[PDB]
């Protein structure tokens, strides 16, 4: 139900980790501050992966065409982008974040 | 650089250099014409990355001036004056330069001015290979010819044929066109494909990763800077084109096999082997003009180990494989370009663009050309480079 | 929605929105072409407001779609392939969407995309009436037809005819030409005038009692927006137009009397009763195709309680009204318009122009269409929606 | 004011109001035709320093009216409508202007307007001289029409015949091509050099004492400001044409001896004498149109002591001079300022142009150009003046 | 005839304008600039805008219609593209009230 | 060789002395505070006098089209100039200016 990615410790405030899982799409995985969050990697807009994309607090910019997305919500933040982002359920439990095999 | 919208360029991280590229990359080899178009003291037009050149032969031997008097900016092509078999005299005031090395050597109309021997008409370096006319679009001294051409199409024995002439749409739109993995649904008709019994599927269904898809080449022997699609590799091909689970159309069952690899290389040359047929190869440049032009530069190369074989595939390519091939599959590809133009014209398309899985090969098209390309052109080098202290 | 210089719109206090909708008023509904026009199963193009579309007739039902593949920013109309009777089919990688929601429901190319049920092609209202073609321009579930319709043009005993073509000149420039009360003066020599013994003053000049002759109305039941020029109930008939004192030229002495009222309603719609004869009403759109064209469509509306009254009603028209009114009396209304063009252009006319007392309803309606619209379009609209 | 790029207008101190001058120069004497083309009662159309004009014969006399009601900007000449001999009336809402003062008389749809009498439509001062009409594209009391026409344009026994039409160049190309004692060179082949054996050297270069080859004339007591290039006097023929110290061309020997002296007078006309023979002279005007063309106004007078001398001239122009000089010699000036359009088009030529030491006379005009002009057209004037408190 | 009754000069707060409407004549609009009185048509000469309506900045009102303005004491153009100059009407206080002249000056 | 130009007084700071020379193309003689330097006269883009110019610093502005040279190197400092200008070493002794005769 959940997989693990990494020691919360590993993780600096207001950088990204992608998490390739096997036989399926490619979550990323944002450390806004103290709080874990996830959504899909691919960017909705096209074929972008956010993970290469700049976090800038809560919100995720897209690398391909500056589009942004809200890490939380998955809502779209900036344009082009307008399908929401699948969000992912995170844990940090014992300094170690998972992520739900699933979309909340 | 500076070409378009800084706030568009802030937003293509990816590949802002390409999309800024409009007018093309500067310091390249590209083809603009075949060698037998240009005759002996017969001075030939063209523009070429938004440059008027003139090229002349002389003593066998290609030289490239600007097409523009450094005195008033007239074009000398207006009224050619070619009053000594290495100079040519403009029309206006008569200043004349050397086709050698672009130096004014002399001014018919004031002997003993001092600009004579002070100024210098831009030139650009000229060389045949293959029957094509290759010019050095950049400055300082140029690099090997080969860095700027596919594999094998300087090869000794390859005998090269083709046709050229002038599209109507940015070269970008060309070179993604020509790379594009799935556009080859456009084709499904073609002319070719039956009369040939090809072997066409309508698309691709991905397999294996993303790096899996393409295979990136930083560095030939010569420095050559490419992309090859293998899309094909791990991929699925479709034959049946289905809506609503409903097959609605077929790909082609054909029994020859043929683009069995495909790639791009800088400066935006296109390499489909075997291609249209097992036994040939098809090279094309989309060579930038102006910003909504360029040259559809094809070539079919065939190995030749002799003059028979070569008379008799002169004989094939006008036959056949020019008007089969290169007319009959391409054509499509023409008006395909034409339609993407409104989109991109605003430089509003490389932000509103939905791309899917097989663009991944295009992706990285844009990246190496972003990251390789030698200098990208300006309205400035057009008009005159501008810098103030 | 900044579509002109802000220096300009700084100037026109009294109706900037106005002077900024160049391209129209989004989320309006409007006519683009007659129900015969569109066949079953035959995709028709145009384009509204500055966006490229495509109409569709399934089973006897309209359907619209914005004519630019989601992918390449293709139209799709450069080769039409509809595969199965709901869809169509992008000719470039096969992008495939559905008429009726705009759904990404296949790719012939790779039908394992993620793209797949994941993304939607624009698709906008459509809704035939009274043998038009209308297109809700707009986002959100559209209002009722009637609000952007001009009074009884819906009356279920109306019987339109009218045609329609593409004129060039902005919209505004056609709705202020139209509306325009002194403007007639350019129709003294129509046929139409003395071939129907028509009464037409060179101008119709304000009255005295000014906002009794301009009625803005905001208070309409089904939501319409517009003004009236009564012109005919309290306005002056010049009849004889002079210089210097001496009589240079008369208006026409005939015996029917028509303009009685005329109005303009948003989005664009002009009403002129009765008209082009005493038991008549003309009621034309000028619809923003894009910021240097708009189209011209007129209709004609005649009460008619039978088929037998329909078919003379039609063919009087084929005979008589079309080629009387909509083309001799309204011909001249299509260089005026083009005429204006030069000097609004640069957005600047919208500041130099030296209005005299019959353009009070023309500024009546500048100020209603700015107060009332909803939304102004723009390139954006057009290119793709942009915010950060 | 605000017609060229501030950046470039920086850069060409010694002229920038000359460079910023694309429209023309306002507060001048222009001519746009000639009074047998203009009869009475036939209102006729034309665009100067970019403004529609109309310019109609009352009685004999001249009027012009700028061709834009006051009401809806529409031109009254889309559909002109004079119902009385004194008046114009609008074929919009007919608002009706007298031509003699522009004011709104009369308002046909509206005889109560508040506007009547309250509104004035610009008029410009017109004034019919040898045969030519020119209109005073000014405001205020014009200043006599002598200060803008070349010495003896007006003299009492000059008889001035000629040729009018519409070229597309910038006015400023026209000026320059034709003030250049260099550019002759493209004329050495006109039909005029043979059929009227003139002597034409190459080119006139500069002599030994430049100031003394330039002359400013700036205190001239009809108060015209103009140059003069005396290359005849002081400049050197250049007749025999070098390629590396070889012949390639020479100039013409013939007997006849013409452009002794040749000068360029503000608004912009050129006085060439004697030409194109030695008992005439040739007096040309480069109009301002708009900012991409411009009317060749070509007169070429010729002393005439009565009617019988008037008509044989009158013969001789229609049968040698039109044809062999003003078309057959000066055809070659029309495609030359059509070749400078693309340098100068987006301003840049103006700063990348490579002048040599003939173009000085050029540089004085464009000197006493900027520092004489009597005001810069703009586009302000053309749409309407505009002032904020 | 001559002088026009408007209101008490108290009922005019600096800065501020007042139409004032004639029977069978053009509106006058009177402004107060500061305790100064001035007066001109109401009607715009660049259209039919009333001036009343306008932003008055100082001396110099503005016209609502397209931004042109005048100098309420001279009458003269201030901003484009007004170029017909006011009829300008002389006022006085007499006791209080402010007067209108009903005829303009001549000049 | 060396041209005794003029006394170092004869120039004020910041100023440009044209020095013709019969038989050769004419110098410009610059005195950049109280520094003095030496090229061609006439600008390698055209016929304009440098000495008719703006002097800015070290660098010399062309009157004709804005085009721009270091008086110290003679490279070209603006566009559209694009042909180094001729530098003379210039030397001043006794409080009298004396200029190259050659280029070097
Ligand atoms: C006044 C009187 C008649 C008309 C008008 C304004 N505007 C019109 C538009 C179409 C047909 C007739 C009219
Ligand atoms: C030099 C010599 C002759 C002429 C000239 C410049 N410019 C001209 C313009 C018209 C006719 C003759 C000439
Ligand atoms: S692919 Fe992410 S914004 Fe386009
Ligand atoms: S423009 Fe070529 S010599 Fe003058
Ligand atoms: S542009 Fe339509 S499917 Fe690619
Ligand atoms: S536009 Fe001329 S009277 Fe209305
Ligand atoms: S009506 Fe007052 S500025 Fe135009
Ligand atoms: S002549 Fe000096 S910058 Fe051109
Ligand atoms: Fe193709
Ligand atoms: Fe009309
Ligand atoms: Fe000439």
């Amino acid at each position: 139900i959940w997989l693990k990615v990494c020691a919360a410790s590993d993780m600096q405030p207001g950088t990204i980790r992608r998490v390739n899982r096997v036989g399926a799409a490619p979550l990323a995985v944002y450390r806004v501050g103290d709080q874990f969050y996830a959504t899909e990697d691919t960017c909705t807009h096209g074929i972008a992966s956010l993970s290469e994309g700049t976090l800038d607090g809560d919100v995720i910019e897209c690398p391909f065409h500056g589009g942004a997305f809200n890490v939380c919500t998955g809502m779209p933040a900036s344009s082009p982008c307008t399908v929401p982002l699948g969000v992912f359920e995170v844990e940090v439990k014992e300094g170690e974040v998972y992520v739900a095999g699933e979309k909340k | 650089m500076a070409n378009v919208d800084e706030a568009i360029l802030k937003r293509v991280k990816g590949w802002a250099p390409y999309v800024d590229a409009k007018l093309g990359f500067r310091n390249h080899w590209y083809p603009v014409m075949f060698s037998k178009e240009i005759n002996e003291g017969e001075p030939k037009t063209l523009k070429l990355l938004g440059e008027n050149l003139l090229v002349n032969r002389i003593d066998g031997k290609l030289y490239c001036l600007k097409d523009r008097c450094l005195h008033r900016g007239v074009q000398l092509s207006v009224k050619v004056e070619c009053k000594t078999k290495s100079t040519i005299t403009c029309w206006y005031h008569a200043w004349t330069y050397r086709w050698e090395d672009g130096v004014l050597c002399d001014i018919l109309t004031n002997p003993t001015s001092a600009q004579i021997g002070r100024q210098k008409l831009k030139t650009y370096p000229v060389q045949e290979a293959k029957g094509c006319v290759f010019i050095y679009l950049g400055d300082g001294d140029p690099p090997p010819l080969a860095r700027d051409t596919p594999p094998n199409f300087l090869d000794d024995d390859m005998e090269i044929l083709g046709k050229n002439q002038i599209i109507k749409s940015n070269w970008r739109l060309a070179v993604e066109n020509g790379f594009d993995p799935s556009h080859i649904y456009i084709h499904k008709d073609s002319i070719l494909v039956k009369d040939n019994d090809l072997a066409l599927p309508l698309g691709f269904a991905p397999g294996g990763d993303r790096k899996q898809q393409t295979r990136v080449v930083d560095d030939d022997v010569v420095g050559r800077k490419g992309v090859y699609d293998l899309i094909g590799e791990h991929g699925v091909p479709v034959f049946e084109g289905t809506i609503g689970g409903e097959v609605v159309r077929e790909g082609a069952y054909g029994e020859k096999i043929v683009a069995n690899d495909i790639s791009i290389w800088l400066p935006g040359v296109l390499k489909v082997n075997p291609f249209p047929n097992p036994d040939m190869m098809q090279f094309e440049w989309y060579v930038p003009i102006d910003e909504n032009t360029h040259y559809y530069f094809q070539t079919l190369g065939k190995p030749c180990a002799n003059d028979e074989e070569r008379k008799k595939y002169e004989q094939e390519f006008e036959s056949k494989w020019k008007p089969m091939a290169l007319e009959g599959f391409n054509n499509d590809d023409i008006w395909a370009r034409e339609a993407m133009v409104d989109f991109y014209a605003d430089d509003k398309g490389w932000v509103n663009e939905i791309l899917f899985e097989s663009d991944e090969a295009i992706v990285a098209w844009r990246k190496l050309a972003s990251e390789h390309n030698q200098g990208i052109q300006t309205q400035a080098h057009v008009s005159g480079l501008e810098h103030h202290h």
